[PDB]
């Protein structure tokens, strides 16, 4: 088809961006596509194109990419009922909700850097483009630190994120991934990315975030979280089970606790583990 | 708050001074004016007495964004005590109190007067080599605060975001 | 030399043998090489021999098990305070101890296989032939469990685990280092191995063991530890950097709290975290 062809290409153009926003592109692109006028086909063609989408891309920002853009869709449908002047107010809603999503990465990183002292260590679990992006806003605003990176055994990530950050003159470090315990007494704060916000405030992060939490909060050291917008998930587990199947899948992905977490770095500003829930219901999404 | 429930009750109230500015023994002769039947005791021994205590009530000179407070030195080890003990640490502040800021900055987070009150000027010469440090405030997490009782209510710190959402602007939070 | 040569021979005979039950073997039989008739050659060339052969194995248990001789030979040397006589009746009482220690392991795991239920998960980390004797005694009890082992990503050691367990014909699984907080609500005790015992309790293990003992603190999961006698070691350290450089060597080792402990099973019994303490100053070592 086409879906497949063009979130791959949206994908490959520049590698750095996510693949949630790289989907809601997609799906804006394919809403000019649209030539039915009534709007549960305009609906069930798209969450099919979502879903086709999420299987294609096993990963909880895509779904939740998905999920906020129905919502949208069903505000814009709330707006008359009309369908007639709908799809257009909504092409319009939607790439200005596009240009908004850009600025999100920006906005987390000129918010979050500012928590980083001169001659502090800092402690990543694997690579993310927005840990990166506060970390050389940091540096860029003429700060020294120390970083230590974990290896991230399922897939060599921890070394490619090293390698970037000492490319901005950083000294960086790796550590094992068994190694979390020991250098956690060394660090001063904890800074990592977010795949997806859970309905009470936990994390939903690469396998081998949880148990630095648990690290963290036994040594009482900051771990702070970096994550969009468009990463708020409607999903509660309450253990490492309620994770659905289809985003772990040796899994791929775990769930941290809330109470685990100090504060959270969002595009809508600085926010506590509890203000998220506050967003979500706002939304109804 | 403390004196407008002894005409109806009878409690035992413990007051620990501050040990720059002993402005705790005011407080308990103003207390005790009343009949409250008030104590006063150093800091050192809060943990020590903080056993046979029921209830904290305590106030702040701002709150933070993420409902933590700048309060007067001495108030971390209370609060850390009564998390260890498991009691309830109560803050009466009103709304003017409350600040739009998360614990961003560092180091001038306290306010640090001349070491006079610490170290007096009359000790000698090992004032040339000894380093005497001041703070007036500290940093009270959120975490181990329980409630906050206002004007309009007592509320949860896991709240105070939206109390910052509700009287301040996201543009003026600069200034 | 001589002594590099035996050490290595015996190490080569059987592996499954440890490292320190090597050194102390290598040691009694380079006693009786022994010409010189005065206590301090014969306490220097084989402290010597002890440094020596600690510096080509760099681990706890070589040293515990020099440290251990030493002390024996001093009490030896209290004996009467001849070295006449005393050589011999060292020797005797030596090849006594050697014995002793050789049936250490099985006492290990006839008292610990005790504790292990029918149905239930275990959580190891590293392969270790004492929990693999334990596990061998608890399926020969008519017992049936299942395993969870980490991969040990410094060295492929917990793959080996798994196999010389699903070779047993137990149900064994390999879970990622980063997953340790994943797996551990599904577990209901903790056994691993332990490299050196220290003055307060706690112990010197592979790098993944102490985040392992804190996410079992942190669940309220049974964390118990199996040792033999000779790997008490007269170290206290504080913290993660307290433990000597030439232990750990990306390190190889780690230090964990004995308030994470449960339990310590050794060749002089089932102990707690406490009673090692006393045990060691009963030695005065």
């Amino acid at each position: 088809k086409e879906l497949i062809e063009y979130f791959k290409s949206q994908m490959k153009e520049d590698p750095d961006m996510a693949s949630a926003v790289a989907a809601i592109r997609t799906l804006l692109e394919f809403l000019k596509r649209d030539k039915g006028e009534t709007i549960q086909g305009l609906r069930a063609n798209l969450t099919s194109a979502i879903e086709t989408l999420c299987g294609v891309d096993s990963s909880v920002a895509v779904s939740s990419g998905g999920e906020l853009f129905l919502r949208f869709i069903s505000l814009a449908s709330l707006e008359y009922s009309d369908y007639s002047k709908c799809k257009k107010i909504m092409i319009e809603r939607g790439e200005l909700f596009l240009r908004r999503i850009s600025l999100s990465r920006n906005k987390i990183a000129d918010l979050c850097h500012t928590f980083i002292k001169d001659g502090a260590t800092i402690l990543t679990h694997a690579y993310s483009r927005v840990v990166l992006r506060v970390l050389e806003a940091a540096v860029a605003a003429k700060k020294r630190f120390s970083v230590y990176v974990t290896e991230s055994q399922p897939d060599l990530s921890g070394k490619k994120m090293a390698k970037a950050l000492c490319h901005l003159n950083v000294p960086v470090t790796v550590v094992l991934d068994a190694a979390v315990g020991y250098i956690m007494e060394k660090a001063d704060l904890v800074i990592v990315g977010a795949e997806g916000v859970v309905e009470n405030g936990g994390i939903i992060n690469k396998i081998g975030t949880n148990q630095m939490a648990v690290c963290a909060k036994a040594q009482n050291k900051p771990f702070y979280v970096v994550a969009e917008s468009f990463k708020f998930v409607r999903l509660f587990p309450l253990n490492q089970q309620d994770v659905p199947d289809k985003f772990k899948y040796h899994p791929w992905v775990d769930y941290t606790a809330p109470s685990l977490i100090t504060l959270l770095f969002t595009d809508l500003g600085v926010l506590t583990p509890s203000a998220v829930s506050d967003e979500l219901i706002k939304l109804y999404l | 708050f403390l004196k407008e429930a002894a005409r109806k009750r009878k409690f035992h109230v413990i007051v620990a001074e501050c040990a720059p500015f002993c402005q705790g023994h005011e407080m308990a002769v103003n207390l005790s004016k009343a009949g409250i039947e008030t104590t006063v005791m150093t800091d050192a021994a809060i943990f020590a007495v903080m056993s046979r205590v029921n209830k904290v009530i305590i106030g702040t000179k701002t709150i933070l964004a993420n409902g933590a407070l700048r309060a007067v030195t001495g108030t971390h080890t209370l609060a850390l005590a009564a998390k260890h003990h498991s009691t309830p640490l109560i803050v009466c502040a009103p709304m003017f109190k409350l600040s739009p800021q998360f614990p961003n900055e560092e180091d001038s987070f306290h306010k640090f007067v001349a070491p006079e009150e610490v170290l007096p000027f009359t000790e000698g010469d090992i004032l040339e080599k000894v380093s005497v440090h001041c703070p007036v405030f500290d940093y009270v997490p959120p975490e181990l605060i329980t409630l906050f009782i206002s004007n309009i209510g007592g509320n949860a710190p896991s709240y105070i975001y939206r109390l910052m959402s509700e009287l301040y602007h996201p543009d003026d939070h600069v200034l």
